[PDB]
């Protein structure tokens, strides 16, 4: 029949369901409410709780129907370098909805595995479309993220 | 009130202005000076009418490290003996049917205009009588 | 601060159709008598005159003599979009890095105001005496042409001479060898046009024929082309386009070595 | 020492004083690259030495 | 209608709002005063003023004259080696008025990201056009040049 | 059972020439109203709004609603195969995967069959609202169709601005811009032919080229085109076709940072 | 002594653009019956066999049998020189390396002597005896390209079955499946589009396109084509060019592989 993992059944919807991270939770509602989300930079060890949040908050931003149309995730470990930085990234950030208008979100899962180039072009993107799209990196070790893309986000 | 860099400001124009590599300069501008002369026995030729002892081949091949002075050679070279350089740089398009078709003939046909401002030394891209000499500039950058 | 209302654009079209993939960049040298164009090739072997007249223009007005050298690439990616018939202004400051095209009613609806980016480059200076030659010969454009483009998928040289008898076209190659002869006493039944010469003395020489395939590529300039050899100066062919002015193409034989006999 | 005299001689020609043993080690630094060493020189003159 | 990042709100718009790398601002001071800046390549760890430096050195060759006569490219561009052999070749050989003693200038942010094809494809494009053009690169690594 | 034939082909190759490259499905909804199609880019930048009234069909029958996703690469090839004052048939089942095209003979004795699989795919199920727009202009279809593709050749993103004049175009590139201003006095070989202004407040965007050109290639469906657009709501152009469709492609505004520097 | 006038080099040019890709080389027999060519293909799947009679040439000399065997880049680029009319001299001596072309210009005096070498060609003739054939059908030639045209857009294989009102052409490949019906058309206007079947059995066969694109390339040698099809035989095209002879392309068929039982 059907035995789905209890990772996936029991999995915070909502951002009132994790359960340790409080400070950091109550901030992340208040840039969501006064309209204020900054750029993302969610880092550490599996299985805290970063992509949970991060999808209770573009689930709290964006409805069903536009979810597959303004937000945009990708795994940097399944394709690295600037090929899709410059590609579907610039894209997606340079680009807008016909009739939603809004402000754009990009997850960007694994970013530790992202090269070095490959940031330093993520970063101009960051900073060239700010406005239009907000970026969520979330990653294992800051270690592994150049300073200059570590700075334009929180 | 200058404009230009110091590079192509204190740029030698003559073989002797060049610093170091002093046999390298003599065999090449002893190859084009021999150049030069068969260039002129050709247009004497030219003028009456209307190899393994020369062993003077078509082409010199320069290598060295970067900055020495090939280029400047080259450059200094062609200007004292009154070739006109048609410059290949890897800056431009070169593929195969493009430079054939577009400086094959700069070798094969004679110069239109032989005399006056033609000492300039022009470049290639595609988006007192001057021979003509072809300087494809480094070979070894190959896209 | 300089302007040129061509009457029609059909002229500047077959001109850059003419110079478009044989020139890499176009000068216009402007003053008050005209504007001039002395353009050598990117192997400098061919060189291209063009001189259009102060009066043939619909109104044309100068100030002081300047040179504008545009890329051939964007002047004829842009008079591809022009009307034929339509007149077209082109204009310039005195010293600004623009050069504007204003195409009024190209379908009689909108004002088009197209700019180009000037480059700039040494501007050689090609004025040449006007030596005499040993024989000019009135043949049609047309013709020229189809014969050139004919031997042309023979081969890639021309053996050409001139003498009382008439134009010898020779191309020999791994294809096999072909001649073509010109007669006085010849005229076309396309256009009616009559060969005349005349010759001082017989004339050998040797080309590049893919240079005169895009020479005659404006054959729609003029109905007759004048063509003008000798032994030392190099080929000319003339253009004359009725009141518009001239276009010339200068074209050096070439080099033959003599065998060691 | 060729390359360092040269250098000397573009300096002197642009009013400057210069020591040999700076060239020399401003040479053996970048392998005697004649064209790099005389941008440097250009841009270190023209900003006061 | 947002709070802008202190980082560009309080970013500076001279060269005399840099602090550190006392020696090399001073002398891209007196560059800009003076003009005639050759080409340039400014190394060092992030956050230490090289894209500020130069987009100031930029400002204050040029004046009004920057929408025409500075041409930015940053990693995010393509930077390929068409690029540098019909953008790059294409604006050198551009016609731009200007000042004596000022150049157009190339302003290449993130020389690092750059390929070895289209830097061995700006080799001459640095030579043959510096009576007019000027090449501004910054870079993190030196060694990726 | 689904069965609509048309007056003429030339209306089908028309139509969806345009839908060839800026199109990656067909989506064709199927009801006793007409004939939608209401199709994404892939970009979600561009979309398609196409109505097929039954007036305007020949026949047409239908007894449930369709939802039909077709390629349209191997389409296009197929639409290749047709003339123009011929008559084709679109037949389909309820639940079948083939896309009969009868063709009539234009020989008058040779009857054509072509079968398309059908690829099953989910619907975004987008429809417009409808929004009202500040900025509205009729213009004829062929100038816009050469002013897009003129402006191709320049840049790679246009400014279109409307006001009480007219619409303007603007394109700035490497090269050097193109401006083409539209005055509301047009004098045509027809007695009635002009720009036209219906306008509340004049806006100007940017736009991306490609897609234009894509939109302007289905031009010769009908002889004028409207042009509507305002500060929020995006870029519409409106093909009414004679009698038998019509099509509206919006295009939203691209986003700019050169404005502010 | 070949001595050879074509009165048009019309035909020349359009039989020589039938076959430019087709075979690789032609080998020209001649008897005192006339010109003939029996060419294989590269290949070897395809066959030329085609007959000039004398008296449709204006002039004819020939003293003894000659057998030659040239390639076809240099005839695709020897009779690109012919203008649409004109008269053609096929000029040949008795035993040389050399075959000439003089095409005598619509102008008073300008010959075009092309003499072009022989590699000598070691070929055999492959004499076909002609049989019954089972299937033979009247065609024109142009809408017959458009089938060609129409079934390569669909796939690379083609399947031709004869019935009783006609013939049906199949397409079956990747994208999907194309069928072409003919019916019996033969009361008409004219003669030439008039499909009369005489057939006596129904068969039905696989070609492939490539060799049949070559085939119906020779579309304005002749306004109406014979097909010929019987059991276990090539594919028989014949062309009647009038007034000078006819061509035959036979064209080797695909053998179907049977599955086992
Ligand atoms: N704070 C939390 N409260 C409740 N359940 C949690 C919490 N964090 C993680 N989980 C559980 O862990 C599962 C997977 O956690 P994830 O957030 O997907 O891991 P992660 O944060 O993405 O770490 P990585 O680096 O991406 S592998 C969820 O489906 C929950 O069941
Ligand atoms: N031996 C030299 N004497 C004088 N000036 C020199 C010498 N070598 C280099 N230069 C200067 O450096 C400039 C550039 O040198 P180039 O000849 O272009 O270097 P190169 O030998 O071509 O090596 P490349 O091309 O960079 S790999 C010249 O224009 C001169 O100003
Ligand atoms: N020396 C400095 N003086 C004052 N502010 C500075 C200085 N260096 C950096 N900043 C500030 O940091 C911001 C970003 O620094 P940038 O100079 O743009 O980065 P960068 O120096 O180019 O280093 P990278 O390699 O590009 S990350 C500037 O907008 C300033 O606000
Ligand atoms: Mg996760
Ligand atoms: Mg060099
Ligand atoms: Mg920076």
């Amino acid at each position: 029949i059907r035995n789905l993992p209890w990772v996936e059944k029991y999995r915070p919807q909502t951002l009132n369901d994790l359960i340790s991270h409080q400070d950091i939770l109550s901030t992340i509602q208040k840039f969501i409410n006064e309209d204020r989300l900054p750029h993302l930079l969610l880092y550490g060890p599996p299985g805290t709780g970063k992509t949970s949040t991060i999808l209770a908050c573009a689930k709290q931003l964006y409805k069903d129907k536009e979810f597959g149309s303004m937000v945009l995730e990708l795994n940097a470990s399944d394709d690295r370098g600037i090929d899709i930085i410059r590609g579907p990234i610039l894209s997606f950030a340079s680009t807008r909805t016909i009739f939603k208008k809004g402000f754009k979100l990009v997850i960007l899962d694994e970013a530790d595995a992202m090269t070095q180039d490959a940031q330093n072009a993520l970063r101009r993107v960051i900073e060239k479309f700010t406005e239009n799209t907000r970026f969520c990196l979330i990653c294992n070790y800051l270690s592994k993220i150049i300073p200059a893309l570590q700075s334009r986000c929180t | 009130t200058e404009d230009m860099l110091w590079t192509e400001k204190y740029q030698p124009q003559t073989a002797s202005e060049l610093i170091g590599n002093e046999l390298a300069i003599k065999k090449l501008h002893s190859w084009l000076k021999d150049w030069k002369r068969r260039a002129e026995l050709e247009e004497r030729q030219n003028l009456k009418g209307k190899e393994e002892e020369s062993r003077l081949c078509n082409t010199v091949l320069i290598t060295g490290p970067t900055g020495v002075g090939k280029t400047a050679a080259v450059y200094a070279c062609a200007q004292e003996l009154g070739f006109k350089i048609f410059e290949v740089n890897a800056s431009s398009q070169r593929s195969g049917r493009q430079i054939l078709s577009q400086l094959k003939e700069a070798t094969q046909s004679h110069q239109v205009d032989k005399q006056g401002v033609n000492s300039q030394k022009p470049c290639f891209f595609n988006s007192k009588n001057a021979t003509s000499l072809i300087l494809f500039e480094e070979v070894d950058v190959i896209f | 601060m300089f302007e040129a209302r061509l009457v029609q654009g059909s002229i500047l079209k077959k001109v850059l159709e003419a110079l478009k993939d044989l020139i890499n960049e176009a000068c216009w040298d402007i003053s008050s008598s005209g504007v001039n164009l002395q353009s050598m090739d990117s192997s400098h072997v061919s060189l291209v005159q063009l001189t259009l007249r102060s009066e043939g223009f619909d109104t044309y007005r100068c100030d002081r003599n300047l040179a504008m050298g545009v890329n051939l690439t964007s002047m004829s990616k842009i008079l591809k979009c022009a009307g034929n018939e339509d007149i077209i202004t082109l204009r310039a400051e005195d010293n600004a890095d623009t050069l504007a095209l204003v195409f009024e009613a190209p379908n009689q609806e909108k004002v088009s105001d197209y700019e180009m980016k000037l480059m700039d480059l040494d501007v050689e200076q090609l004025g040449i005496p006007e030596q005499e030659y040993s024989c000019v010969v009135k043949m049609p454009s047309g013709e020229f042409a189809r014969i050139c483009r004919d031997l042309s998928h023979i081969g890639d040289a021309v053996v050409i001479s001139c003498a009382k008898d008439g134009v010898k076209f020779s191309a020999s190659g791994e294809l096999g060898n072909g001649n073509i002869k010109l007669s006085q006493t010849s005229n076309v039944d396309k256009e009616e046009e009559a060969v005349t010469i005349e010759m001082n003395e017989p004339v050998q020489l040797t080309f590049a024929l893919r240079y005169l395939n895009f020479f005659t590529k404006a054959t729609p300039l003029s109905s007759t082309v004048t063509l003008s050899m000798s032994a030392d100066v190099p080929l000319v062919v003339e253009y004359k386009i009725a009141d518009m002015g001239h276009l010339k193409y200068y074209l050096a034989p070439k080099i033959e070595d003599e065998e060691g006999s | 020492l060729n390359v360092a005299s040269y250098l000397q001689m573009i300096c002197l020609t642009e009013n400057f004083r210069t020591d040999v043993k700076d060239f020399v080690t401003l040479l053996t630094a970048n392998t005697c690259d004649i064209r790099k060493s005389i941008l440097y020189l250009q841009f270190w003159i023209r900003s006061g030495g | 209608h947002y709070e802008l990042p202190w980082v560009e709100k309080y970013r500076p718009v001279k060269l005399n709002e840099i602090v550190g790398n006392e020696d090399t601002v001073s002398r891209l001071e007196v560059f800009a005063r003076e003009g005639n800046v050759p080409n340039i390549i400014i190394a060092g760890p992030p956050g230490t003023g090289k894209t500020t430096s130069i987009l100031c050195l930029a400002r204050a060759l040029l004046g009004p004259a920057l929408k025409d006569a500075m041409l930015e490219l940053n990693a995010s561009n393509d930077r390929g080696i068409d690029v540098v052999r019909n953008k790059i070749k294409m604006f050198a050989q551009q016609k731009v008025t200007l000042p004596k003693g000022r150049h157009k200038i190339i302003i290449l942010d993130e020389a690092d990201s750059m390929t070895d094809g289209a830097q061995q494809a700006l080799r001459r494009t640095m030579e043959i056009y510096s009576k007019t053009t000027r090449f501004a690169l910054a870079c993190n690594a030196s060694d990726k040049i």
